[PDB]
């Protein structure tokens, strides 16, 4: 059974927004109580608050500007307000299991199942495509037996872009490097493989519905 | 509720032994889970009531303490365990809610020295049209960390200089690092001699090319 987060997406300052945690293979029954926790860029794990499945329970910074709600027996949401650049993070939604006090208490036992994150981000700019751009070594110098090619993915928002290399069936020697985000606010990253004998670059921006095919070869 | 975990990173070589602490602000009894996150996953569950081991996890991993303190121990490290490891505590009633995760305790895995070879990548053609360029240069599968000098003729340069690693190799315990130059058309018109200089330690290696060939 598997948890799947939806909804992340590019919002302005002050916007609200509703992302939803669909089970698969198995439903939301009266032993879960789901969790939502998020993670800002780099930083780490915070607590939202969790909804049992068969009334909720949130954190004290979060209380009193989202909530979370049970829609079906496969979904839960969390409708957040008020947003702001602080929001932006990962939003993960997990499976809880607790034990019981006894007196009207419970301890969350563990989280055993996590879907894989929808991202979140807080920005007055506007969603934009990256610019691909071949990375070749320079023309005036003496091509090798072997050559490190790449592709440069610059200047896009919101995160994420994907990159295969040959349509998926190029992956070994491809490092592909984790996104900076630049002082304009904007992310950039860049992806090498290396080769001995073309070679394609596809880059995918989900957000602004965009693929891009860069064909690179060495310049003489 | 606070988890305080200290030290924020610590390391050992491949094999060694490593404890990551965390502290509760009161008393929790025995209800602590511990959890490891690798870069672009989710946490996933290693250890909960303090010492009960998940399924799949291997013996390498184990639990310790109660009440205000636990521990995390890692026998038999391998980079395939460089990683985040955050503790984590939860209650919930209808009148009080104490939940926390602990800062976390980053891993640096120790593994075999390796230096590192460098790449320089020029401009693509279409890049100096735009009004903005962006100069590449990789560090390749490296250990321990480098640092990344840029010289424009001669002259350091501090501003437009973004650098990003990949994690720890899963197998090898090595990096892979891009430092990216940014300049205007007209500065990277301005000048000719492009270099990038990775340092680990004693050794450096230093490419560059020319902006006319």
């Amino acid at each position: 059974q598997s948890l799947e987060e939806s909804g992340g997406d590019l919002v302005k300052p002050g916007a609200s927004l509703t992302l939803t945690c669909t089970a698969s293979g198995f439903s939301f029954g009266w032993n879960d109580y789901m969790s939502w926790v998020r993670q800002a860029p780099g930083k780490g794990l915070e607590w939202i608050g969790c909804i049992y499945a068969g009334s909720t329970y949130y954190a004290n910074w979060a209380k009193g500007r989202l909530t979370i709600s049970k829609t079906s027996s496969t979904a839960v949401t969390l409708q957040m307000t008020s947003l702001t650049a602080a929001d932006t993070a990962t939003y993960f939604c997990a499976r809880g299991a607790v034990t019981y006090d006894g007196l009207g208490g419970a301890y969350l036992k563990h989280f055993n199942l996590w879907g894989p994150g929808t991202l979140v981000t807080v920005s007055s700019g506007q969603p934009k495509a990256p610019s691909v751009f071949p990375l070749a070594p320079c023309c005036g110098d003496t091509p090798s037996s072997t050559v490190t090619l790449g592709c440069l993915v610059k200047g896009y928002l919101p995160e994420p872009v994907t990159v295969t290399w040959n349509s998926g069936t190029l992956t070994n020697g491809v490092r592909t490097f984790p996104s900076v985000r630049q002082s304009s606010g904007l992310y950039s990253l860049s992806s090498v493989v290396s080769v001995t004998s073309p070679v394609t670059c596809n880059v995918a921006h989900p957000a602004t519905n965009t693929k891009v095919d860069k064909t690179v070869a060495p310049s003489t | 509720i606070k988890m305080t975990q200290t030290p924020s990173s610590v390391s050992a070589a491949v094999g060694g032994t490593v404890t990551v602490n965390c502290r509760a602000s009161e008393d929790i009894e025995s209800y602590l889970a511990w959890y490891q996150q690798k870069p672009g996953q989710p946490p996933k569950l290693l250890i909960y009531d303090t010492s009960k081991l998940a399924s799949g996890v291997p013996s390498r991993f184990k639990g310790s303490g109660s009440g205000t303190q636990f521990a995390l121990t890692i026998s038999g490290v391998q980079c395939d365990d460089a990683a985040t490891y955050y503790c984590l505590y939860g209650y919930i009633s209808s009148d009080r809610i104490d939940f926390g995760f602990g800062g976390g305790t980053e891993l640096v895995v120790k593994g075999d020295p390796v230096a590192p070879s460098v790449l320089i990548f020029p401009p693509a053609a279409d890049q100096v049209a735009t009004g903005t360029v962006t100069i590449v240069c990789v560090a390749n599968k490296y250990f321990p960390d480098v640092t990344v000098t840029w010289e424009v003729d001669g002259t350091t340069q501090t501003t437009g200089i973004e650098n990003s690693k990949t994690p720890q190799n899963s197998a090898d315990c090595t990096y892979n690092l891009s430092s990216t130059l940014t300049l205007t058309s007209t500065q990277y018109n301005s000048h000719k001699e492009y270099t990038c200089k990775v340092t680990q330690g004693t050794t450096s290696v230093v490419q560059s090319f020319n902006r006319g060939d």
